[PDB]
């Protein structure tokens, strides 16, 4: 059953049907076996494409809503609330899978950092659209997931590792955009980037391409934030 | 008489974790895989916005890109280039703007004057 | 009336946000209020469903190609291709249901009548792309009839440079070539439509001219490809 | 005359209605003449220093400069390092196994 669901998720990826891919991957995770590096990536690709589409849509509507509070309707608010609801459901699904199946005390630091970063990410996506005391709870949950992942990655992974680089990038986005700590965001992005150039020669063609891409992102964000 | 042209990154938002030619300098392309105006496209792939300087020096638009020694695929590499373009007569030097795309394309433009 | 106005605004918002499934759902609801659609509203309905079905059609070809290649087989490709195919069929049946129960009328303007009949031919053509047996034959006949009724109206009521007329002749020629396996009829229809167009371009306004000049290039590209 | 064959170009697709050890490196040094390129072996590295003064081009004036550095593997004799520039503008720096 699990092997079939993974094959179907690979087919859904080829067909670019990410909602289907996510559903197959959810089912595969629910079989109870640990995910391989390839399978983790299938799960991540599936849900990031679903949530990414929803997040991109919400910003368009939220921007129209913010602009239409000049020159003069309610349909924007009602519809923004609907999508927002769809986005919240996808984040809650991912977070549910992470907490009930994927987040474990064992084994590899790579897989542990991967899932904890994913937890921080989906809480951060919830924080992008959250409002009151709920927003505060969500911000705290993202911060905790990211910090636990940072502690593991600094102790177990080299500074050029793409999972470590990607995590530090997202946590710095969190500090700047969500937690409104631009200084912490700039400091984290600078440190991550600096610790990276010094270690690039230790990387293989595969790892090198991952780090060199992500360092460009850190640098672009620093250009934008400073 | 010379005025500095600011290099503004075209892209706004911010980049998060992504889904995981040759070693030359520049020119122009039709796409990624005259009146009183100015419009040029430059490939500045090896330089960050802070490593590119655009100026209007008299009758010319100057582009000065430089990056200090950095690691790459084969070893270490430092690069530097200086490009110069003529500014047509009916173009106001104050109207000259510059932007850098996330793809690494530098566009220097000046609205018709 | 208030509910209809809201649904059209929401469809325009869904278009901006590029949420075409939502756009289609809002447009379906707006059509179900019972008022005839304006030119702008017809276009919203068409944009919504063509984007939904276009995404499904593009997906099916990828899967169908993998399935055809993996036979020089694994059950997963067949099962999944059957699923999508099913989703595509449902969208086409929804459009065709809306056209037959609300939009296709014997009154009024030839423009709106040709528009809806072309749309009927199009969605039957999309069903024919994935259909198989005696069902395929019935579907091919239904697309042919919708297109022919639209051609008859457009030849009698619209100038040869009209973009709805040009777009219809283009799609019917695609139908002849790809679906009905009549390349000669496809080439003949495309040539005739194109030829009747250059002679009449001067009679067009800046708005109509841009529509015709684009579509004639498409007819010409298809002729280059088919001959 | 009998049966024509379609001249189907790669340019198009069926248009439908529109939407209403050793050492060996290869370098591209196309902008530099042989006299504008300097190759050296400095310790554990092979250095390439290319520089051209201001010259006219397709859009305006341009001066270029680059410095590339490559590590020299341990079992490679620095005296065995040779360099050649092809008429296509490719610089190849090689060192036979030692
Ligand atoms: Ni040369």
């Amino acid at each position: 059953e699990r092997a079939s669901l993974i094959q179907k998720a690979k087919l859904a990826e080829q067909a670019e049907r990410y909602e289907d891919m996510a559903a197959f991957m959810k089912g595969a995770v629910e079989k109870g076996e640990e995910l391989s590096c390839e399978e983790r990536n299938l799960l991540s690709v599936a849900y990031k494409n679903v949530v990414g589409g929803q997040r991109a849509a919400w910003r368009v509507l939220s921007s129209i809503e913010q602009k239409s509070n000049e020159e003069g309707g309610p349909e924007v608010r009602e519809y923004r609330e609907k999508v927002e609801t769809e986005l919240q459901g996808v984040c809650d699904t991912v977070l549910g899978l992470l907490d009930s199946h994927l987040i474990k005390e064992a084994g590899d630091a790579e897989s542990r950092v991967f899932y904890l970063k994913m937890k921080g990410d989906y809480y951060r996506y919830l924080a992008e659209v959250a409002t009151g005391d709920d927003k505060k709870r969500i911000i705290d949950s993202a911060r905790s997931a990211y910090q636990e992942a940072m502690d593991i990655s600094a102790a177990a992974m080299p500074p050029t590792n793409p999972i470590r680089l990607g995590l530090a990038l997202n946590f710095s986005v969190f500090h700047y955009e969500i937690a409104n700590s631009p200084e912490e965001a700039i400091s984290l992005a600078k440190t991550t980037f600096d610790e990276a150039m010094a270690d690039l020669h230790t990387l293989s063609e595969d790892s090198y391409k991952d780090s060199t891409l992500i360092m460009q992102l850190l640098r672009d964000n620093l250009t934008l934030w400073t | 008489m010379e005025i500095p042209v600011p290099v503004q990154p075209s892209w706004l938002r911010r980049a998060s974790a992504p889904l995981p030619g040759r070693l030359f300098d520049q020119r122009f392309g039709e796409g990624l895989l005259d009146p009183g105006h100015f419009s040029v496209l430059l490939d500045v792939k090896h330089f960050s916005p802070e490593e590119i300087a655009v100026k209007v020096v008299g009758e010319h638009v100057e582009v000065h890109a430089r990056h200090e020694e950095r690691p790459d695929e084969h070893g270490f590499v430092a690069r530097e280039f200086h490009r110069r373009y003529r500014l047509p007569p009916g173009v106001d030097p104050a109207a000259v703007t510059s932007a850098l795309s996330p793809e690494g394309v530098l566009s220097i433009q000046a609205a018709p004057a």
